[PDB]
């Protein structure tokens, strides 16, 4: 309640309109300035205590920022599209070293969300629902974090059984693309602690930031 | 620590 | 359709009636067994080509064990169950080094399992989908697991909407566990290899087959 | 490779 799918869609919408592996570093840091932004237009989450807030995000970065240039990249061939306007063929990834997660994310991500074709507000939604991580560690109230992951599910799936009432299943392979989210974007963090300690490979201060303690 | 994410947070 | 959560809760039920890490080592070689028979219980599994069976057991075999010894720690004070009939309490599990994954599982599965009171039946489903994998690598034919995943849900989603109308949220509350089985299972699965690396802790033929390679 | 898995799983 009190957690509509419209807010949620206006979020999405507002915050976007050689290396391949540094140009993905950069507009990684990139994104967190914007992710930020978008999290305060997700409803409630400001009226959290900042602590909170701090443990929501650098909890869900990784998740939020992985399922956005997929679903962005949708459109794209082999390969993904980044905020920097930059495109990262499927080849070069591989010539990068990084080719078996990249595959991972064109194959379990951006593909299954091409055949089903998940609209902003469903991704939208995706996200929310990932921000609102009731287990994240820290949390001075995670029952309250986790009754507003409820009331984002709540709408999304009234948001589907309305807008797709022929695909009465679509609510439920939605949610089933987390499991793969939280895999793939586990993965892609060992790939940034490796290329911070290598040292290789430039990261700016957010990003940097990001990877502290814990 | 969390010095940036704390400071954008609070604009 | 031809999915009855019958056939998935006579499955759960058919199968099942001094270092912390060993005793735990040798219950997880002792379910490796019980899971074949218990998948070959499961709606259609069987009748998918052999090789494809392997990759979808030793792709969740882990995410399929933890779920259940967690489930039947339900009633346990603070620790888990295991399958030998031994008893790892919170602080015993702290002293072996393994604490900080022992609280995950306590906290993100087995207290979160409790709060809702998951039943049987709807535990069944649940290890019936992360079975169900489409995402395996190898697959001969992941449209097909696919569909068996998505026939799956839908007959859970039915039960608990006739079982528990009250609760028209449970259904999404139950999947919403999986990125959680999914993470968890990622960092036991560490543990163990590095178990293997270091020589102590005796590991068994069969849990250290599904430590081969891939 | 798999042996026991194979084994089980035909019989
Ligand atoms: C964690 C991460 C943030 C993504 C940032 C972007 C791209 C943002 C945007 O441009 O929208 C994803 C990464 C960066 C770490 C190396 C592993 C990796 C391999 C293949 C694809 C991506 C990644
Ligand atoms: C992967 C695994 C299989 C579980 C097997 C059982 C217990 C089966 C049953 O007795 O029901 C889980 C493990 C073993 C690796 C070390 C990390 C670990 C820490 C805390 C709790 C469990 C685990």
């Amino acid at each position: 309640e009190d957690m509509p799918v419209e807010r949620i869609l206006e979020a999405e919408l507002a915050v976007e309109p050689n290396d391949p592996v540094t140009n993905i570093c950069q507009a990684a840091d990139k994104q967190l300035f914007t992710l930020v932004e978008w999290a305060k237009r997700i409803p409630h989450f400001s009226e959290l205590p900042l602590d909170d807030q701090v443990i929501l995000l650098r909890a869900g970065w990784n998740e939020l920022l992985i399922a956005s240039f997929s679903h962005r990249s949708i459109a794209v061939k082999d390969g993904i599209l980044l905020a920097t306007g930059l495109h990262v063929h499927r080849n070069s990834a591989h010539s990068a070293g990084v080719g078996a997660i990249f595959d991972r994310v064109l194959t379990e991500l951006v593909s299954k969300m091409r055949d089903m074709q998940m609209d902003k507000t469903e991704l939208g939604c995706l996200r929310a629902i990932v921000l609102f991580n009731p287990d994240s560690k820290g949390l001075s109230n995670p029952a309250e974090v986790e009754a507003l992951r409820e009331k984002v599910y709540a709408s999304l799936e009234a948001y589907c059984k309305h807008k797709y009432p022929e695909q009465p299943g679509r609510f439920a392979k939605l949610l089933l693309r987390l499991p793969a989210l939280r895999s793939i974007g586990l993965k892609c963090l060992e790939h940034l602690f490796f290329f911070k300690l290598i040292g290789d490979t430039p990261i700016d201060t957010f990003l940097m930031e990001m990877l502290e303690a814990p | 620590k969390h010095k940036i994410l704390h400071r954008l947070l609070q604009d």
